[PDB]
């Protein structure tokens, strides 16, 4: 469930 | 070679230190490249947000420029206004705007938007994406979080750190950049992609409005990005939630064939957004106010 952008 | 890049930024930002002129910092927020403060401004009491980004903790320290240039550059009623930008120690700082409404998912992961809000908040990020794609501007990580609201309900686009410019001599990118769920299946699959992107994209932010989470939220990014890759467009968890003026618009943006796929040009004038209210309408949802 991340929201990390990449 | 941290050292050379400290030195090509220094070229390019204000000269100085902000410090000289805010008080009181706060951090209010982590992104991906840095943090975000608040920050009194001295002589004038008046807020503003300040980012953080330290050149040492990026994947491409290149893409800093985008910081510098873009809101500065490409300004629009619904974007973000950037005011400076500095080289404090080994970190870029930019001074901008502070929209005190927080960002669009401390609303969709806690209340439920009707389709008056979704069209409202839809209408203001294709009048900001019509503007960034005719100048050839990509921002290439729409999602909810990106979307940043005032205190009267305003909404305004945020982020471009990660963002492309195409011309006629580059016609499209080529970079894997974005977050998992919310990445369009042609920049997946590794084909050169233009600001169609973009529009895949808030198809998968009107999902979060709808759902509360983009879909696959619950795999790993990996499989997420694999499942968007191979299969059919996602759907609504809650199809009977939605009008069949909202499928038929989502229905335009959710296309697997970028050539396909409706720009945002076409997109304002789609009948789903006759249904958007005025910023008024937007702000019982902040949490100020819920
Ligand atoms: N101008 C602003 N006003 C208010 N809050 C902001 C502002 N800019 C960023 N934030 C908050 O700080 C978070 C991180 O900023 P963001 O621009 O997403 O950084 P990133 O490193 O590119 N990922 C955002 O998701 C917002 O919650
Ligand atoms: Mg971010
Ligand atoms: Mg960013």
């Amino acid at each position: 469930r991340r929201r990390r952008s990449w | 070679s941290h050292e050379q890049f400290r030195a090509a930024l220094q070229l390019v930002v204000d000269p100085g230190d902000p410090r000289s002129y805010l008080d009181n910092f706060i951090k209010i927020g982590e992104g991906s490249t840095g943090i975000v403060c608040i920050a009194t401004v001295r002589s004038s009491g008046k807020l503003v947000a300040v980012k953080k980004m330290d050149l040492r903790k990026q994947q491409r320290r290149e893409l800093l420029f985008n910081e510098v240039v873009i809101m500065r550059d490409y300004q629009h009623e619904n974007v973000v206004e950037m005011y400076n930008s500095y080289l404090v120690g080994d970190e870029l700082w930019v001074v901008m705007e502070f929209l005190e409404g927080g960002a669009l998912t401390d609303i969709v992961t806690h209340t439920r938007m009707n389709e008056e809000q979704i069209a409202a908040v839809c209408l203001a990020v294709l009048q900001a994406l019509s503007v960034l794609h005719a100048q050839g501007v990509i921002h290439r990580d729409i999602k909810s979080d990106s979307i940043l609201l005032t205190h009267d309900g305003r909404v305004k686009l945020s982020d471009f750190g990660f963002c492309a410019q195409v011309s006629k001599e580059v016609p499209r990118r080529k970079s894997l950049v974005g977050t998992p769920y919310w990445m369009a299946p042609e920049l997946i699959s590794r084909l050169p992609y233009g600001p169609e992107v973009d529009i895949w994209s808030l198809g998968i932010m009107v999902i979060e409005m709808v759902d509360g989470e983009p879909p696959y939220f619950n795999e790993p990014p990996l499989k997420a990005m694999k499942m968007i890759r191979d299969n059919l467009p996602p759907r609504l968890k809650n199809l009977h939630k939605v009008s069949p003026s909202l499928k038929g618009f989502l229905d335009r943006l959710l296309v697997r064939d970028p050539a396909q796929r409706a720009t945002a040009a076409e997109l304002l004038k789609h009948p789903f957004l006759a249904k958007a209210g005025p910023p008024a309408s937007i702000v019982p949802l902040m949490r100020q106010n819920r």
